[PDB]
């Protein structure tokens, strides 16, 4: 299982919601549960910015992994090291450095 | 009177150009044409063209379903020009 | 007599603009080809100014404090004030080339002894009433070679 | 087969979406499997732009070609000669030079 | 069959999406067809701007036509003596000059 | 001796309106048919700006340097006062042509001998209290012909 | 004498304001009605500029030039300033007019014997506290009849 | 029937969208119809701007007709006397001022 | 002796703030109320714009000219630099004024023998330390009563 | 019966739409007819600011009718009063005032 | 003699170049190793700014009173213009830094006795006609070490 140690430039969104079972009464009463034991399973928005040289290393390691085999990587300051599969890459190519926005779904083993 | 413009119109290479449309823009009223009357002409396989042209000032447009318009010249006939083909009247000394 | 380490009052300073065909870079030392201009009134220099990229990242180390790195250097924009001369060949030819509009090549001559060589188009005439002065300016394209690589 | 030597303008645009099988489960665990065997086929967005006695040249080759003929096509700097086909493009003939916006499919052989 | 003189302003849009039959199969390989013999009809979108006193003219000629009938025009520079027509004209009258924004669509004879 | 190659003064400058009909560029040389404006206080007349459009590639091998061209070249504005003189029929043609508003050719003329012409259309008057001057300006329109065309 | 055909200095350059009913357009050298000004220190005219609308297309058989035409001129804004004069009726008259606020008429007469007539609303009006002037600006509506329609 | 004789600010838009019997075939021969005798019925879209004095004037002349009552109108410069309805208008009042968006639709008698 | 009709040099302009409660304008010229501010270096007085709407139709028979009519006129902002002094009361109810930030109303006096009464609140307090001057300005809100009102 | 009395900033909106039987025939002739008695209500779009000491006031009073009670209002410069009820209201608290953003839908006794 | 806690007039102000390979900021009071600029016409160090971000709360006890905290500092833009002098080999390697374009390291003397080290990269080079001069700037990147860090 692989890591992933490359830079993430400023600005980085985080995105969260928990599944929950809602279910609304009368005069409220609505009863609430956590649904799965791990519900929530945060889901980031990185982007990168990297001269042209290696962007075709870059290409590559996102392409060996596909879009089903998972990778660690920590996210920055974060307590937790967890692992994350992305299904979902684009750049736009400039004559110097080319910026990458992904997207990095949290799934557990 | 009209003056008889008759030749051949051929490009670079000495072949015939087809689908060719010569136009003659009036710039100035005469005796018998009036300003912004245009008069086409579509030539045959061989380019073979023979209008009647009044006397006046006329401009040149060549029309090749292509690029534009093209300024091949302004043409003027007074009265005392003799028939001829177009391109004497655009080589002429103005 | 002219070299370099000790500084330049700079008088002369002669302009050309090449003519013929070649490389313009492969010998500035001969002015076998280009055509002189005559009687500049002032000159200014092209800028050969970059460009900032942001380089600061999410995670690092050093915080607060902010990193940009440098990409995309473009040369400046050349002006020059000379007498009117509608009979001389030289600004003739460069109304000419404002016209018909493509990249040509020029330099300037230092009586320090070095050259330098630009190439872009031009971009602007300007015209005055009393002690007539045409002032044109023009907009460079690509690298530029300096005195300096010469120099070495 | 022809090959595409017009140049690219700054700012084209790459996009890749691989085919998974995704299935949930409860929570965690989804199982994931690579498809086919050429699972991605990047999608390249080509900006270009032309004096305009020059356009009608280009537009007759992507006339040939229609949407159904693939030819050879090098993105820049990439190590792959990928052979792509066009279905979609677009210009804007302002007055002396015109350029064009056109979407390139990746495809197989 | 009337011709259209009229001239043209810079922006004009041209649009053209070849009518191709695709079918996709298990890792590629997608069977591609032209559809119909003359798949290519270009769209255009056309904007002038003429001053009020002949903008009526306008109208009538394109209240002649209507929505049924078809006119030559051809476009600018191009190579073709097209028969197109056009079912969406709007007009923007301000003061004294008022501006046309139509779409001319190709027909075949 | 009015003729080029030498510098001028620029003392007459006299500028000068067509008023008939045919081509001004036929023979700008003949004032035949055009008025004389008399007393101007001072002329700026245009200046011939350019437009530029982005050339830089990908595969282009010279990468950091900035790449571009010209195109849509276009005249500028020419602006003129004079004396505020509302007997001399110059500013009442100017003022009716203003009113009116259509593209008219117009030309100035130099000590030296050469003659430009431009044409276009006039987009402000203005007036002082203080030695009453009338300052006109135009926009214009078109290919003007410079001086250096002529002398050819 | 007020004759023209020879440039005025300017020194009178009195001020009117319309006051009755009927057409100020009709005869202004009538100054029965409109009221005067007193002690104008400075004044600036309006500016009669016009916009530009584009005329560029796309079959033209001359490219890589510009061309705009002149559409919808306007008049300009008119200032002036005087001195403080809270006793006499005409600064009365223009701050009630300033308060009411309608379009109004008025006109500046030279002494080379001809007038120029405005017409429009008062938008600002300052003062000052070292030898107190009263500064007033107004912006003129519709088109005006200068001072040539008047001479022919 | 009474008219309408309120002057109409810059800006007003003119839409036309004749009805034809479109019908689609394989390589064009699309077969038109011009559908009914009094095709085209043009859509006007009216900006005024009144003083607060007499915008409930306005208000109440407008609601007298509904939107079941027809009004003659003379659009400006327009050679036509047509009749025309209305069924949306919108004021917006801000301090001294109210300008009237209204649309109108053209009708036959 | 103080009266209208001949220009002043405005040698003393006070200025007073009000601190009672009643109307300002009622009766301005008695003085039995307002507190006034001492040693004004200088003063710049608020001036009255206003706003221009559109007015253009399109039936309207007079075209190529622009129509703009008046309204929502708005009061200016007055400033006022003075020497910067802790001690007198004026100052201390100023700044009191200012950090509670109420509308009140304040007047100025000229020598003419004419009162102007604004009302408004204050926005700035500076200050300077060579010579030690505080400058403070305000904003008006409402109407402010012209000095040529009272006249009448 | 309460009343209403809170004042309303500059830019207040008000829209109008008559419900109409529109039925269209071969060629014009369309039948349309006013459908209910009093069609025309009106619905207007008000803004308040106010300091943030009587935010609660005007919520308490909002909050005292709900959504299913109709106040008495009168609109600015209108002639008739109305009856308004209104079931959406919004409002932004910055640092010292508070600006509320509703809509007041009118309505038959 | 050099030392701190009285003014100097600074006369000397030399200006070092980073040459080798290590740290800068280990020892810079040594000028072992980097080469000196020759004949500086005059110098602007840059400065370092900050950012001002939002700190304004709702519950917060004081109201009408904004808050804003300090946050991402920032280093200026250095600029100094030298004698045009290709000779020697420091503007040679200055030149060469632009070209290629790499963060350099770099240190102002003082006869004050203390120095101050910055490091970043070029981004401008100038030139004038008339005495010739080069003018070039820097932007400095990261933290630079001021000379209070060094006197305690």
């Amino acid at each position: 299982m692989k890591t992933f140690r490359w830079k993430v430039k400023p600005g980085m969104d985080v995105a969260s919601v928990p599944s929950v079972r809602k279910v609304r009464f009368g005069d409220g009463y609505s009863q609430r549960a956590p649904a799965g034991l791990n519900a929530n399973l945060k889901t980031y928005s990185v982007t990168l910015s990297v001269p042209r040289e290696e962007a075709t290393v870059l290409e590559s390691f996102l392409e060996e992994h596909g879009g089903w085999k998972s990778f660690l990587w920590t996210p920055p300051y974060e307590w937790r090291q967890i692992k994350v599969t992305c299904a979902k890459w684009s750049s736009r190519v400039s004559m110097l450095r080319v910026e990458f926005s992904a997207e990095f779904e949290q799934v557990v083993n | 009177m009209a003056v008889k413009i008759s030749g051949v119109l051929k490009d670079g290479t000495g072949k015939p150009v087809q689908n060719c449309t010569i136009q003659l823009k009036a710039r100035r009223n005469s005796t018998t044409v009036v300003v912004n009357t245009v008069g086409s002409e579509n030539p045959d396989e061989a380019g073979r063209y023979s209008m009647d042209v009044e006397y006046g000032q006329y401009s040149v447009i060549l029309q090749v379903d292509g690029f534009p318009p093209s300024h091949a010249g302004t043409i003027t006939v007074y009265e005392d020009s003799q028939p001829g083909t177009l391109n004497d009247f655009l080589c002429a000394m103005t | 007599v002219p070299n370099p380490t000790m500084p330049v009052k700079g008088a002369g300073t002669t302009l050309w603009v090449y003519k013929g065909s070649g490389d313009p870079y492969a010998n500035p030392l001969s002015d076998v080809d280009w055509s002189r201009l005559a009687k500049v009134k002032d000159l200014t220099p092209g800028e050969l100014t970059a460009e900032s990229y942001d380089d600061s990242y999410l995670d690092d180390e050093d915080a607060d404090w902010t990193a940009t790195g440098q990409g995309q250097k473009s040369a400046g924009d050349t002006s020059f004030t000379l007498a009117w001369m509608p009979g001389e060949q030289g600004q003739q030819a460069l109304l000419a080339w404002f016209n018909e509009g493509d990249t040509r090549a020029y330099k300037i001559r230092f009586p320090n002894g070095t050259v330098d060589v630009f190439r872009g188009w031009v971009s602007s005439i300007g015209k005055a009433v009393t002690v007539i002065t045409r002032t044109v300016k023009v907009t460079n394209v690509g690298r530029p070679s300096m005195a300096e690589d010469r120099s070495t």
